[PDB]
């Protein structure tokens, strides 16, 4: 339902990682399956050959935190008059940002050992995920 | 360019912004609107240094890249009761001991 | 124009009303221009206010948004506050 269009029409794309995260580019193939590509270090760039009508999204390579590309969630290469794909941090909610920090300090096994409301215990293990966000 | 500040006195803290080109006096005008105290009854400090009314915030080392929204610069405030009290800023509460699981 | 947010240890934080209305919780507590937080100490509520300024600044900005910093010692308590405030 959310797949790349097999147009076979070449489209030069520049991946510009303007975030302090290691970015994992994800290409949704013609079946809708998320296909990972080589990661981009923070503040770095990379030139890749893609195609018109192809679906891309971007995540933190280590935590799968959601990232924005051109101020949205989905990047679709268009006709080349190289299309620029600006990858930036979104403004996370304070709750989600706090979750990211706690997850990176505590091993998933010790989520239960933390003194918090059980509601937070569940939120902590509900890690950001490509398939989870992939629905509509 | 906008600078982001914490104007602090005792247990009071004001979060506000201002232009780099704006003056220390103009910041006292802001404080006046909020705390109902005239500029002549106010003193503004960068750390321990008394700030002069005519100087711009940028001249006083409040730049848009050090007075950031997520990490605002601190401006000390001292009122006049007719003598001026000493600059006094109560520290925030201390964080608990870092949990062993962290 | 400005509202007052008081921490559990007496610290009084004064922020713009627009900034404070980020939290739907705080909006409800205002409706009376002061809110008392019995559970939120100073070192947490101060970060909450910094986030308000941060959020208003970088929402729909298109500029390179910087990371919102959270010290490891604060993360645990800030999470509980953020959860409660739906921030
Ligand atoms: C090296 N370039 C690729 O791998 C491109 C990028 C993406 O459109 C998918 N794709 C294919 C199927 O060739």
């Amino acid at each position: 339902v959310l797949r790349s269009v097999n147009s076979r029409e070449p489209s030069q794309v520049i991946f510009c990682n303007r975030s302090p995260r290691v970015v994992l580019p994800v290409w949704l193939n013609f079946d809708g399956e998320p296909q990972p590509y080589p990661t981009l270090p923070p503040g770095t760039g990379r030139r890749i050959h893609s195609y018109r009508g192809h679906l891309w999204l971007f995540r933190d390579a280590g935590t799968h935190d959601g990232l924005l590309v051109n101020q949205t969630e989905l990047f679709v290469p268009s006709l080349n008059v190289p299309i620029f794909a600006n990858i930036t941090l979104p403004v996370y909610t304070l709750k989600e940002r706090c979750l990211q920090v706690v997850r990176s300090l505590v091993k998933p096994e010790n989520y239960r050992r933390l003194d918090i409301v059980r509601s937070l215990y569940e939120d902590l293990e509900d890690h950001p995920n490509v398939q989870k966000d992939l629905e509509r | 360019m906008d600078v982001f500040l914490m104007i602090r006195r005792h247990k009071t803290t004001i979060f506000t912004d201002a232009k780099e080109s704006s003056t220390v006096f103009e910041l006292k005008r802001i404080v006046e609107g909020i705390l109902k105290r005239p500029p002549d009854e106010q003193r503004l400090y960068k750390d321990d240094q008394l700030l002069d009314d005519g100087k711009t915030l940028g001249e006083c080392g409040f730049t848009s890249q050090t007075a950031r929204p997520q990490a605002p610069a601190t401006v000390g405030l001292a009122f006049r009761a007719d003598t001026f009290e000493a600059l006094c800023i109560e520290p925030f509460s201390s964080p608990p001991e870092l949990p062993d699981v962290m | 124009m400005y509202v007052k947010l008081i921490s559990s240890d007496g610290h009084e934080f004064i922020v713009k009303r627009e900034h404070a209305l980020t939290s739907g919780t705080i909006k409800a507590m205002l409706s009376t221009n002061e809110v008392n937080f019995r559970e939120i100490p100073s070192h947490v509520l101060s970060k909450v206010c910094m986030y308000f300024t941060y959020k208003v600044r970088y929402t729909n900005s298109s500029t390179e948004i910087p990371e919102f910093p959270i010290a490891p010692e604060i993360a645990l308590e800030l999470l509980m506050a953020a959860n409660f405030l739906d921030c």
